[PDB]
């Protein structure tokens, strides 16, 4: 199978506290971890996984283990109250990939941004030429309410990886009414 | 449902713009966006016919959203007592709104802080000391919000509004002079609130001095707008001792509430000169003479004796009194500020001790280091 480390992010910002995914964000992007965890399960044994709270202070509360049982744990009552910090989040879990034992996992990283952030576009293509020397490859999929068709998260995307590097995709949730499955149907056949 | 709030959604010139999106954003049904939006609104002073009407619906999103901390509805809560003018109906609803809620995040510190914002016309003294001793109780842990503690001080302050025992209301207003970060308000306000405080902190017992706190820098350009008579006594009190010039001009200008403390703070300045005038000098040399005392304090030489022992119950030294010739042997002494040009003495009277050490001890080891090998 692939080898790799996948560290998904939960988002914790205020603005996802909101009910608008069925039947509410919080048991939305819990079916989101639901199906991320189940799905690398499914690739592959030796995929570790961890979580991280992007917004406000970001603190791992699970260290990576393959085993996503205290992930679903964190999942509940995690008082997702605070203003989302985006810079952060992405080399908050960049340490936590540098924490792996075995070196033979590429570095993978799974983040959810459903909020409208302050970070300078000089920030994002700060981090996009960093990734570019370490060769950090992550996958993004926009929840939530943002700039309507997300354009510096786009690029950032863009810019995060070229040749190829198969590579890094953004999905942006659509604007109408899904329900959550829905909204991580595509991601899961094809990325 | 949707009926109620479009009733209410004009209310005047403009409000119906914004409330145009107001609508669309819970329709999206984003409630976030919308909780700054609307209590962008309730912050926004108006009769308040809107807020009042609107907070059932308000309860109504809080109900199915089961989530949206508290703090919000405390600040829309204290929004409408205001113009629901009754206390009593504001308390029965407020801590319904304490019981109906819970999050990780601790609701007891920001209902309490409210419910005491609400209590200064039940008027006080009844269960105040109670939940205002709950509020920095639940506050230890964690206290990483830094904005309910200037509330457990409103609540804290009209607390002390009883007098109240004055030399606690320093205590506190040093915690609110160290809550918040930033002023950001106008000085117009805070040179009287470092002004009376000035005057509960000054005419204090358990406090006679303490004149290092009355140099902190945040308070010092709040002292700067306040009249210079003020700091210059507060000088007095720093060192002095008299100086009964300026001891009587805070009389000019505070009128009340020194007549009752003037004894006491000139008791106070009689037992301050105590640990300067052994401290000024190189000294010790810590024998002085009744008259240094007496003529310094302006007091009978039979008051010499209860002068200089109470300072001996302050605590502030520990010496003995020579009886025959009526002299005072001062012991230890009482560190209170110091000053410029005095880090630099400082490193003479070390870079002396250095050199002595390092000279005497490289001779004591220069004789043997022969005999070592």
């Amino acid at each position: 199978m692939v080898l790799e480390s996948t560290m998904v992010c939960v988002d914790n910002s205020e603005y996802m506290r909101n009910g608008d995914f069925l039947p509410t964000r919080l048991q939305a992007q819990q079916d989101a971890v639901n199906i991320v965890c189940h799905s690398k399960t499914r690739s592959n044994p030796e995929n570790n996984v961890g979580l991280i709270t992007l917004a406000n202070d970001c603190e791992v509360l699970t260290t990576l283990t393959p085993d996503t049982g205290r992930i679903l744990s964190k999942l509940h009552t995690v008082q997702p109250k605070g203003k989302i910090t985006f810079c952060t989040g992405i080399r908050v879990a960049h340490l936590a990939l540098k924490h792996r034992q075995g070196k033979n996992h590429k570095m993978r990283i799974i983040a959810f941004v459903g909020s409208p952030v302050e970070d300078n576009e000089k920030d994002l293509v700060k981090l996009a030429k960093r990734l570019k020397k370490e060769k950090v490859n992550v996958d993004i999929i926009n929840f939530g309410e943002e700039e309507v068709n997300t354009e510096k998260l786009t690029a950032f995307v863009n810019t995060l990886n070229g040749k190829d590097g198969t590579g890094s995709h953004l999905v942006t949730v659509p604007p109408g009414p899904s329900l959550a499955d829905a909204l991580i149907s595509s991601p899961i056949l094809a990325g | 449902v949707p009926g109620f709030l479009q009733q209410s959604q004009s209310s005047g010139p403009g409000q119906p713009a914004v409330w145009h999106r107001l609508e669309e954003l819970y329709t999206k049904k984003l409630w976030h966006q919308l909780t700054l939006q609307v209590l962008d609104f309730v912050q926004d002073p108006c009769f308040a016919q809107g807020d009042g009407l609107i907070k059932l619906y308000e309860n109504f999103i809080s109900e199915f959203e089961h989530r949206v901390n508290p703090l919000s509805l405390v600040e829309i809560i204290l929004h409408v007592v205001r113009q629901m003018t009754d206390p009593n109906v504001a308390l029965t609803f407020l801590e319904k709104t304490r019981e109906k809620v819970k999050s990780s995040d601790e609701a007891v510190i920001l209902c309490k802080t409210a419910i005491g914002a609400l209590k200064l016309n039940i008027g006080d003294l009844q269960v105040t000391k109670e939940t205002i001793e709950d509020v920095e109780e639940m506050l230890n842990n964690l206290p990483g919000v830094t904005s309910v503690h200037s509330r457990f001080y409103d609540l804290s302050s009209k607390y002390y509004q009883t007098i109240g025992n004055h030399a606690s209301y320093y205590k506190d207003a040093l915690r609110f002079l160290g809550c918040v970060d930033i002023k950001d308000l106008p000085v117009s306000e805070q040179q009287e609130r470092a002004f009376t405080l000035g005057l509960a902190g000054l005419l204090g017992e358990g406090v006679f001095n303490f004149g290092e706190l009355l140099m902190h820098p945040v308070l010092e350009s709040l002292r700067n707008t306040d009249r210079q008579w003020l700091i210059d006594t507060l000088y007095a009190f720093n060192s002095g001792n008299v100086e009964r010039f300026q001891t009587l001009k805070t009389a000019w200008g505070q009128q009340p509430d020194l007549a009752a403390n003037e004894a006491q703070l000139l008791r106070k300045i009689q037992l301050l000169c105590l640990m300067e005038m052994t401290f000024t000098r190189p000294a010790n040399h810590r024998q002085l003479t009744f008259e240094e005392i007496a003529k310094s304090a302006k007091i009978t030489v039979n008051e010499v004796e209860l002068l200089v022992m109470k300072a001996l119950s302050v605590g502030l030294v520990k010496g003995s009194i020579d009886e025959v010739d009526k002299r005072v042997h001062m012991t230890w002494v009482q560190p209170r500020v110091l000053d410029l040009q005095q880090i630099k003495g400082m490193k003479d009277r070390l870079e002396f001790w250095c050199t002595d050490v390092k000279s005497m001890e490289m001779l004591v080891e220069h004789q043997a280091h022969d005999i070592l090998t």
